């Protein structure tokens, strides 16, 4: 019954392991703004945002083309492909821009954030900064958090826009439908305050759980650089269980 | 040693782009993959929605593709350019020998040979220059029409063979056609 | 010839009995009552003999190079190269 | 015009960088089998396969439930939800089991493989093994490759099965359709040699590009453990550009 | 040793479960099997959208599949080759006399 | 009379659809 | 420095496009919002399958 | 060797932004107009469900 | 006259698809 005790003491640790991480989060946002933090923040958004822009643009196409391929192959025998502009849009607006752009963001900037803080604990820059009294939560962590909350809804919008344009490309330029029925079948059916603004509220509360779980495992990792690499793959599991789990709990609310 | 990595490293990317054109055309987006192609043309009065790249059937089996739609404004008749493949049309050598014996039987019959003059030995002789090439399985009066594929679906050019006693060339104009039928045209006669 | 890797090169998945026996099995086939015999001698020649059961983990860094020394005298080479035996450890 | 030269010299390096990695791959598979490699291999499949099993099972549900939620919300106004058993199945069989199970596999075992080999180069176990002459390509790399080719098609099958069962759960037990109809349409549309076996051929040639790019960046990384962590996020970008890019082509083909 | 090898064994089981679930609960491999399936041929004119590997019926019930279809470009007519069951499609050892009794009685009546 | 293993049926009937159906009425 | 404010500007300018592309090329915001509208109301006996925004 | 290095950066950003113009050409936010396309107009009585730009 | 387990209903009606209906009408 001893391996039972090993499993039992492991998930007891994971619960406490959460209760530390919530206390670190409330200690960040409930603080006065540091002097000249904006110049730190904009450089941080250079690192997390602008670097990840290429890998989501060209991944914006290949989700769009397969939606523009199976979306055509399904709709041809039913004949009523006045829904091609609507069955590219309503999936890409409701689910695949909140979901798939999260699992690609947890990949690049979700995991490169927990390395950069994982490297800073080991060489003890974070320890040396404390003895000068600059308290590295406000110095290193907090611009690396606010460049993740702001920069993900600025990405799913760029994901959903290049996705819909991608569905129009292989649709009407290589297979051929009415270019009029695409947008006129689109613009009428897709409300703004019900669909797009609900497509961003999902992409904010994904950006919080995908970064706060990421910036925590870099801070509360250990040294001994098998201690970095066990943590950079501890976020990418723990993000994708909480991206998709929190998705389904949300889509039942707004689209019950 | 590094220049062999610029030897191999180019080659894989060259192998990756050159494969992608092979994986494109077989599925088929550009570059029709039917062999021995030859273009025919036809004229309609009405092609009520018929995209390029649509299919052509003989009695159900796909035997070509559609290239594009041309319209002529001074005569307001449509014109459809389409390509076929002869592996299952345009008779081979043994099926070449079933039509010369048929033109000697049906065209050169007891009453059908002497329809113009009873010395029609040139009738098989003139036809043979149009039989090693420029020969279709399609008859001299086999008309083409626009089908519907079930009850709801994309239109497709369907060829109806049958009858007649002579044949076309590789590139002629189908002299007998038939245009589409629209839903309003259904309810017009029915009401 | 067998060498010493500055920081000590232990495989952190095989046991400490499997570290030192590894160059023998990588080199030659012998019976198990001899292959298990040479390791119990070369582990005593460094002074760490009551092991062969625990892992390279929970070995103090001072004891770490001594096993790596024993793998450096696995069979019985005659050319061992030392990359800094005195790493900055205790006197 | 100097930053032009920096960009020019960077992608010149990335091409050569590929031509090394192809030579490492042909040097692995064209070799005689090592003595007792099977006992190494099965332990390796216990590391890559069995560990990743949990994170794809519970991620198998949440893809299934949202497909069982939007698949219901779309199909109710058209009324013809004899396609619910078919529009859960044909997407999950044709695209989301090859695609989404790759981006979750590149996450966990795609990136934990390039760390474990990234750690072995730095402590010079791989260098010490060469002086004993055991040539670590056949010792460390090759069981860590064949436990990735075999273990991914054994996962998408487990992904697609728990996905379809998940769509049946919120479909007929919380919303309600005719279970009979469901199963009926399901088995009355989905061929086996055209759809499932084509759903595995895509999941083999994803397992090759997702592991051979992963096991390469661990081997040909550098030391200085900012050299591990720059490489564990060099696969997860380079995998997901080549998962989705190679999907498109394949799909289009096996789906003219 | 035996600690992880056997916990590989439940992974092959779970994959073994969800292959059976794909093969013989969804995929048409339960309904592909014939028994001495002989082959016929027929000459049609219209096979519009009639794929190969269909499921043929006879009297309200299925009997088998359709094998392969080409055109015969000498008479411009479809050719359809198809698998025909030699068991439930024909008869069996009881029915041989049951048709011998009726081919005799309806001939020599 | 009946059929051997390998023969032809002397009576066929091709498929019909909307392109044929409305002309099939009158 | 100035190398950071540039390439974070270009991320915003692309985001400036793809919000406008969703606003007035896809979703109806450019079609709705008429001018000076009153109320005319009627009473039916059967309005099933009728929604708002029709 | 500027024969190699900058010439890659010459070729890529030429090929890169020319691909970006292919996005705006198919976007429905840049041009794609006609030529010498006159305009007529007619007066109907019933247009049931006809959307503009059909 | 009710039925027991394994009995036989001697009154059955087969299916008539759409193609029987069209030939019935016109």
């Amino acid at each position: 019954m001893n391996t039972i005790a090993w499993l039992g003491r492991l998930v007891i640790e994971r619960i406490r392991g959460i209760g530390v991480a919530a206390l670190m989060l409330l200690q960040i946002i409930f603080s006065l703004p540091s002097a000249g933090g904006f110049g730190r923040f904009v450089y941080q958004m250079h690192r997390v945002g602008v670097m990840s822009l290429l890998i989501i643009t060209v991944s914006g196409l290949f989700i769009g083309l397969v939606l523009g391929l199976q979306g055509y192959s399904i709709l041809v025998n039913v004949g009523s492909e006045s829904m091609l502009g609507t069955m590219v849009s309503l999936t890409l607006l409701r689910e695949l821009a909140p979901v798939v752009a999260a699992l690609l963001f947890a990949g690049r900037a979700g995991s490169a954030l927990t390395a950069e803080i994982g490297s800073m604990k080991q060489s003890e820059q974070l320890a040396s900064m404390e003895m000068i009294g600059v308290d590295p939560l406000k110095q290193i962590v907090s611009p690396r958090l606010w460049a993740g909350i702001v920069s993900l809804p600025m990405l799913t919008v760029i994901f959903a826009a290049i996705g819909i344009v991608g569905g129009k490309l292989v649709g009407v330029d290589f297979l051929g439908v009415d270019e009029g029925s695409f947008w006129s079948g689109m613009q009428n059916n897709v409300q703004f305050g019900h669909d797009v603004v609900n497509g961003i509220i999902k992409s904010i509360v994904f950006a919080l759980l995908c970064t706060w779980i990421a910036v925590f495992q870099g801070y509360a990792c250990d040294p001994t650089p098998e201690g970095i690499a066990t943590a950079m793959t501890r976020t990418v599991v723990y993000s994708s269980l909480c991206v998709l789990g929190f998705d389904f709990v949300l889509t039942a609310v707004m689209f019950g | 040693s590094r220049t062999s990595e610029l030897a191999v490293g180019i080659f894989v990317i060259i192998f990756g782009i050159a494969l992608f054109f092979l994986a494109m055309k077989v599925s088929g987006l550009v570059g029709t993959n039917l062999s021995d192609g030859y273009t025919m043309k036809a004229q309609f009065d009405n092609v009520n929605g018929l995209k390029p790249r649509a299919k052509v059937t003989m009695s159900g089996v796909t035997i070509g593709r559609v290239d594009s739609i041309t319209l002529d404004p001074v005569t307001r008749l449509a014109t459809v350019t389409f390509d076929l493949d002869g592996k299952l049309t345009s008779f081979n050598a043994e099926q070449l020998k079933e039509v010369q014996k048929n033109a000697l039987d049906e065209l050169r019959y007891s009453s059908d040979y002497t329809q113009a003059t009873p010395a029609q030995q040139k009738t098989m002789e003139q036809q043979l220059i149009s039989n090693m090439n420029s020969i279709t399985s399609i008859d001299e009066d086999a008309y083409i029409m626009v089908a519907t594929n079930g009850l709801l679906g994309e239109k497709y050019l369907k060829i109806v063979p049958g009858g007649g006693l002579n044949y076309l060339k590789r590139g002629d104009t189908i002299s007998n056609t038939q245009g589409t039928m629209d839903l309003e045209d259904l309810i017009s006669k029915f009401i | 010839m067998g060498m010493l890797f500055q920081s000590g090169a232990l495989f952190t998945d095989m046991s400490v009995y499997e570290n030192v026996a590894f160059p023998i099995r990588a080199h030659t086939k012998l019976s198990e009552n001899l292959i298990a015999e040479l390791v119990a001698l070369k582990l005593e020649s460094v002074g760490l003999r009551g092991t062969e059961q625990l892992m390279p983990t929970e070995l103090s860094g001072g004891m770490n190079r001594r096993v790596a020394l024993a793998r450096a005298i696995a069979l019985d080479p005659d050319l061992i190269m030392y990359d800094e035996p005195f790493a900055g450890q205790d006197p």
